[PDB]
RNA sequence: UUUUUUUUUUUUUUUUUUUUUUUUUUUU
RNA sequence: CUGCUCAGUACGAGAGGAA
RNA sequence: CUGUGGUAAUUCUAGAG
RNA sequence: ACAUCCAAGGAAGGCAGCAGGCGCGCAAAUUACCCACUCCCGACCCGG
RNA sequence: GCGGAUUUAGCUCAGUUGGGAGAGCGCCGGUCUCCAAAACCGGAGGUCCUGUGUUCGAUCCACAGAAUUCGCACCA
RNA sequence: UGGCUUGUGGCGGCCAAGCGUUCAUAGCGACGUCGCUUUUUGAUCCUUCG
RNA sequence: CGCCCGUCGCUACUACCGAUUGGAUGGUUUAGUGAGGCCCUCGGAUCGGCCCCGCCGGGGUCGGCCCACGGCCCUGGCGGAGCGCUGAGAAGACGGUCGAACUUGACUAUCUAGAGGAAGUAAAAGUCGUAACAA
C-alpha cells in the first residue's frame, strides 16, 4: 500500500507508448499541416492538374494545388464531383476540408489529405444540380 | 430651399475648375488662409495660375499635369438655391468621367474660352466643347449656361466682338443640339480675375445680360419623382473609418431613410443603411436629387462598384439580358454592322454591348421606317436596335425610368452614337 | 558367433499489366 | 554641366518632348 | 461674480476689481 | 511603440467599457428605447 | 483610376515586321490481344481572343474591349 | 633599342551583284583590284658582349 | 510457365547533411550611457505681521482756559519703503535609492534560406544478375 507512486509514475510514462496519445502530448498537431489543426481552410486553386490512380484502379482523378491565405504554403487537393472542372476556374477562392480522420487518404487516391468543397464562397451541391446556382 | 446639381463642362483647359474654385471664393466658401497656402504651393511648383483651379484639383496626378481627371463635388448656396456643383475633367482620356457627371446633374455650365485659337480647338471636330455640349444633351441635361471665358486674357481683352463671334457659333451649333438656344445666358466672365463671378465687371460695360450667380437663380429646379421606385446608380464606393463601405451617388427615383435594406444590381448583393449623408451633414432621409455617400451594412467594398444601381429589394434595379434602343449615329469612319461593340454609358455605368440586330432604319427627323433589317448602319442614320451587354448592366425603359434610360455609345475614344432605351429583356 | 556401406551434383538463371462469383423458411 | 522662366508649348494620331 | 484679454486648435486660460 | 490636425507656431490620445469601422481568419449583432424592475452610488430629493 | 505583360491546334509553346502560322505531346483510329502496355501503321486539327482604323489586303501595326497577371496611384 | 620590308595587325579606296520591303550609294557593301600605315606579330643580321 | 531480392534510368514528394561564422523571430539578461518623479544640503521671484523715529484723525485716563500738543494701549494714512528681525514660499540646485529607455554583446526557445552530398517512399513496369521460401 506505500508503493502508490511507482504505479502511479509507471502508468503515465508507459502511456507515452499511445501514438494518439503521443500525439496531443507533443506540439506536434498545430504544426504537422498547413491548416495548424484547423477543420478548413481558404485557398485559391494555383492549377489543375489531372492525376493517376493507384494499383488495379484506372482513373483520371481531378487535383488542384492550392496557395492557402495566411499560411502561404502549397496544398494538394481533391476535387469531388464529376464535372467540377467544368465549374473549376483558375484562382476562384475555394474552401478545402479533409476526409475521413487525419491521416491516410481514401485507398483509391494517391497523396491528397484533402478536399475541396467551395467555389467563390459558394457551395459545390449548388453547381452541381441545376436547380441551385449558374 | 430647393437643391440642385450642377456639372460644369468644356474643353481642357477652358477654365472650368479656376471658375468653380474662384467662384466658391468670392462666395467667402474657402477660407483666404487656404487660398494663401494654395497659391504659395502653387507657385512653387511652377503654377501660380492654378490657385483656384487647386481647390477642386487634388489628386497628385491632377496637380502634376495640371489637369482635372475625376469629379469634385462642392457644395454652394445662392439667393434661391443651394447646388452641388461637380467639376469635370477636359481631357479627351476621362470623358468617361464627365459622363458619369452629366448622368447626375440638373443643369450645366459650360465654360468656353474666347482666347485665340481655344475657341475654335474646343468647337472642332475632335473638340470637348462639341463633344460635352452632345453628351449633356444626351444624358438629358436642358438647362445650361454658357460661361464665356477669359475675356482678361490679353488676346481678348474684353472685346465684344469676339464674345458676339464665339456666341454666334456656339448658337448655330447649339440649335442643331436641340436646345432652345434663345432661352441660354451666354455670360462673357474671367474665371481668374472674377468679372461677372458674382458682381458686375465695369472692363465690360457694352454687357447687360445676368451675372453667374444671378443666372443660377434663373434656374427651375426640376421635377421630383418620388413615387417611382428606388434608384441610385452608384458614382464611387468608399470604405470608411467609422461607417464602413459607403456608395456615393444621386438618388434619381424613389427614397431612401436609414433603417433601408437595400440591394445592389447587378451583383444581387444586400445591406442596410446605417446612415446618410449629404455634404458632410447627416440625414435620415434622401429623396430625387439628393447626392449622397450611404453607409451599408452587411456589404464588402468589394462586392460593389461604381456603375451598379440601388434600389429597395421588393423592386430591384432591372439588369439586362439585352435591351432595345432607338439610336443616331453622330460619326463613324466606316458602317456599323450586327455585332459592333462599343461602350454604352448609361447612368454611371460603362459596359461594352453587342448589337445583336438592327431591327430597321429610321428617317432621323420623321421616325418611319425606311427599311427593315438593313445591311449596316451610318454616319447620319436612326435605327431601332437590339443590344447585348458583355457584362451584367443595369437599364431601365426611357418611359419609365428617363435617367437610367438615355446612353451614349463611343468606341475608340470618340463618341460615335447617341440612344435611349426603348424595351428591355430582364436576367 | 551374426553385418555393412561406397557414392557422390560436371552442366538446372528467368518468367510484362488485371484477374471473379453468391443468398431462405413452411407442406401440397 | 545643371536649374529657373523658354514650357508641357511648337512638332505628335498619341508616346513624347525641344531649341 | 462683474468688466479687460490674447491663440489653427483643446474642459487654454492671464491680469484687474 | 503606435499615430491624429497642423495658420509651421503647437496640440493632443489608450474603445481589453456600449454601439459602431478595419483587420484577422473556419469561426460570433445594432451607430436603437428606458429607468419601469434589480440594485448601487451623492444629501433628509429622488439627481445620475 | 493609371501603366506593363500575356492570350496562337485538344494540351504547352515557338513565328511574324501586313500577302495570312509552325512543333512536342496529344490523344484518337487501325493491326495484335479478354482488354491494355510495347510494337507498327494512320488522323487532318486553329474565326492566329474581339472590334474598329489604316491598307488592295490586318495573325502581326494603330486605336479600342475582354480575360488573366504584375507595378503604381487613389483612400468615406 | 634602332633599322630596312609589311606577309601578319589596323585603316581608308576604285566597281557596284547585293542588304536596306519600292530602290544599288540616305545608312551600309560580295567578290575582285589599288594602296596608307609602323604602338602588334614576322622575317633580316647592319650598329652594340673590348 | 509458382513466389522472391537488391544496384542501375525516368517522375514526384517528405526527412537527414551543408561553404555562407548563414539570415529572421520572441523571453531572460553582463557592461558603458541615462529621462523623470521622489527624499534630501541649498537657494530665495514674491507676500504679510511686529522694530525705531516724525506728522495728523478717533476712543479712555493724566499735566493745559483753552485748542493744537506730548505719554500709554489699539487702528487708519505718508517718508527713511523697505532701512532692522521673523514666518510660510516658484525656478533652480548637492548627493541619492528607484529606474524607464539607448547602445554593445550574451543566451535560451522558436522557425528558416542553399550549389551539392545521401537515403527512402509512392512502385504498377524498363534494365542487370538468383540471395530467401522445398538440403
Ligand atoms: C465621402 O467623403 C463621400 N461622401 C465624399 C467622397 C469623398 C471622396 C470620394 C468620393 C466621395
Amino acid at each position: 500500500l506505500r508503493t502508490a507512486r511507482k504505479l502511479r509514475s509507471h502508468r503515465r510514462d508507459q502511456k507515452w507508448h499511445d501514438k494518439q496519445y503521443k500525439k496531443a502530448h507533443l506540439g506536434t498537431a498545430l504544426k504537422a499541416n498547413p491548416f495548424g489543426g484547423a477543420s478548413h481552410a481558404k485557398g485559391i486553386v494555383l492549377e489543375k492538374v489531372g492525376v493517376e490512380a493507384k494499383q488495379p484502379n484506372s482513373a483520371i482523378r481531378k487535383c488542384v494545388r492550392v496557395q492557402l491565405i495566411k499560411n502561404g504554403k502549397k496544398i494538394t487537393a481533391f476535387v469531388p464531383n464529376d464535372g467540377c472542372l467544368n465549374f473549376i476556374e483558375e484562382n476562384d477562392e475555394v474552401l478545402v476540408a479533409g476526409f475521413g480522420r487525419k491521416g491516410h487518404a481514401v485507398g483509391d487516391i494517391p497523396g491528397v489529405r484533402f478536399k475541396v468543397v467551395k467555389v467563390a464562397n459558394v457551395s459545390l451541391l449548388a453547381l452541381y444540380k441545376g436547380k441551385k446556382e449558374r | 430651399k430647393p437643391h440642385m446639381n450642377l456639372v460644369v463642362i468644356g474643353h481642357v483647359d477652358h477654365g472650368k475648375s479656376t471658375l468653380v474654385g474662384h467662384l466658391l471664393y468670392r462666395l467667402g466658401y474657402i477660407e483666404e488662409k487656404k487660398l494663401k497656402e494654395l497659391e504659395e504651393q502653387a507657385k512653387s511648383r511652377g503654377k501660380e495660375s492654378f490657385k483656384f483651379a487647386w481647390i477642386l484639383d487634388k489628386m497628385k496626378e491632377e496637380r502634376e499635369r495640371g489637369i482635372t481627371i475625376d469629379l469634385t463635388f462642392m457644395k454652394f448656396e445662392t439667393k434661391k438655391y443651394v447646388f452641388t456643383i461637380i467639376d469635370a475633367p477636359g481631357h479627351r482620356d476621362f470623358v468617361k468621367n464627365m459622363i458619369t457627371g452629366a448622368s447626375q446633374a440638373d443643369a450645366a455650365i459650360l465654360v468656353v474660352s474666347a482666347r485665340k485659337g481655344e475657341f475654335e480647338a474646343g468647337m472642332s471636330t475632335e473638340g470637348q466643347t462639341r463633344e460635352h455640349l452632345l453628351l449633356a444633351r444626351t444624358m438629358g441635361i436642358e438647362q445650361i449656361i454658357v460661361a464665356v471665358n477669359k475675356m482678361d486674357a490679353p488676346d481678348v481683352n474684353y472685346d465684344q466682338k469676339r464674345y458676339e463671334f464665339v456666341v454666334s457659333v456656339l448658337k448655330k451649333f447649339m440649335k442643331g443640339l436641340g436646345y432652345q438656344v434663345d432661352k441660354i445666358p451666354f455670360i462673357p466672365v474671367s474665371a481668374w480675375k472674377g468679372d461677372n463671378l458674382i458682381e458686375r465687371s465695369p472692363n465690360m460695360p457694352w454687357y447687360n445680360g445676368p451675372t453667374l450667380v444671378e443666372a443660377l437663380d434663373q434656374l427651375q429646379p426640376p421635377a421630383k419623382p418620388v413615387d417611382k421606385p428606388l434608384r441610385i446608380p452608384v458614382q464611387n464606393v468608399y470604405s470608411i473609418p467609422g461607417a464602413g463601405t459607403v456608395p456615393v451617388g444621386r438618388v434619381e427615383t424613389g427614397v431612401l431613410r436609414v433603417g433601408d435594406k437595400v440591394v445592389f444590381m447587378p451583383p444581387g448583393v444586400v445591406g442596410e443603411v446605417r446612415s446618410i449623408e449629404m455634404h458632410y451633414q447627416q440625414l435620415q432621409q434622401a429623396e430625387p436629387g439628393d447626392n449622397i455617400g450611404f453607409a451599408v451594412r452587411g456589404v464588402s467594398k468589394s462586392d460593389i462598384k461604381r456603375g451598379d444601381v440601388a434600389g429597395h429589394l421588393d423592386k430591384p434595379p432591372t439588369v439586362a439580358e439585352e435591351f432595345e434602343a432607338r439610336i443616331f449615329v453622330i460619326w463613324h469612319p466606316s458602317a456599323i454592322t450586327v455585332g459592333y461593340t462599343p461602350v454604352i454609358h448609361v447612368h454611371t455605368a460603362s459596359v461594352s454591348s453587342r448589337i445583336i440586330e438592327i431591327k430597321a432604319k429610321l428617317d432621323p427627323k420623321t421616325g418611319q421606317v425606311v427599311e427593315q433589317n438593313p445591311q449596316f448602319l451610318k454616319a447620319g442614320d436612326a435605327a431601332i436596335v437590339r443590344f447585348k451587354p458583355v457584362k451584367p448592366l443595369v437599364v431601365e425603359k426611357f418611359s419609365e425610368i428617363p435617367q437610367l434610360g438615355r446612353f451614349a455609345m463611343r468606341d475608340m475614344n470618340r463618341t460615335v452614337g447617341i440612344g435611349i432605351v426603348t424595351d428591355v429583356k430582364p436576367a
